[PDB]
């Protein structure tokens, strides 16, 4: 349906109400969104469907409708912005300077930002505008909080 | 069935809300994708 380049509200009516589940990027005819967030479920956009292209579980990537469009990296030194869509709440840019997730397989950039689940799929974006990956994938610390990496996938 | 709806353009804004640590953190990616807190 709407095929506009965008940040989109993933939402879902199987429950109460309409309960949102996560955020995507739209982008180039592609959707981009985190797995956890659809589990591989074809969308909906108005009276269209979006299908899934490509998934991966450990990624915690999937596009729908063709292959992975989002190629920008971070610098690992610059000040990153992350497009934060909350759950019944206006979309708002929150400029952060990342941490560094140390992995045997290498870093990864890390946003330390305080925001519900229904946040997962949010662009992390860069002083062009461009997505260098997507919030909603890390890990919880002694306070509670969660620390999200920087999630970007692979252009072919 | 999931749906999805229009939340806005991704645009770079100045003057924007700065906030957040940057903090250096010890992690492992196991085969469903979840990290873990390793030290
Ligand atoms: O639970 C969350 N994320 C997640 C769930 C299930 C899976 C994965 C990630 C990876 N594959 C399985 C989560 C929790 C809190 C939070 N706060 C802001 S974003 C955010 C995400």
């Amino acid at each position: 349906g709407e095929t506009t380049d965008g940040v989109y509200r993933v939402m879902t009516r199987r429950l109460l109400g309409s309960t949102q589940v996560g955020v995507g990027v739209m982008q180039e005819g592609v959707f981009h969104t985190m797995w956890h967030v659809t589990k591989g479920a074809a969308l909906r956009s108005g009276e269209g469907r979006l299908d899934p292209y490509w998934g991966d579980v450990k990624q915690d990537l999937v596009s729908y409708c063709g292959p992975w469009k989002l190629d920008a990296a971070w610098d690992g030194l610059s000040e990153v912005q992350l497009l934060a869509v909350p759950p019944g709440e206006r979309a708002k840019n929150i400029q952060t300077l990342p941490g560094i997730f140390k992995t045997k397989d290498g870093d990864i950039g890390a946003v330390a930002l305080d925001y519900p689940a229904g946040t997962s799929g949010s662009p992390i974006l860069d002083k062009c505008g461009r997505v260098i990956g997507l919030y909603g994938n890390g890990v919880v610390i002694k306070n509670g909080s969660y620390v999200s990496a920087i999630t970007q996938g692979k252009r072919e | 069935d999931m749906y999805i709806e229009r939340a806005g353009d991704i645009t770079w804004e100045k003057d924007a809300e700065v906030t957040g640590n940057s903090p250096r953190l010890d992690v492992a990616l196991d085969e469903s994708g979840d990290f873990s807190l390793v030290e």
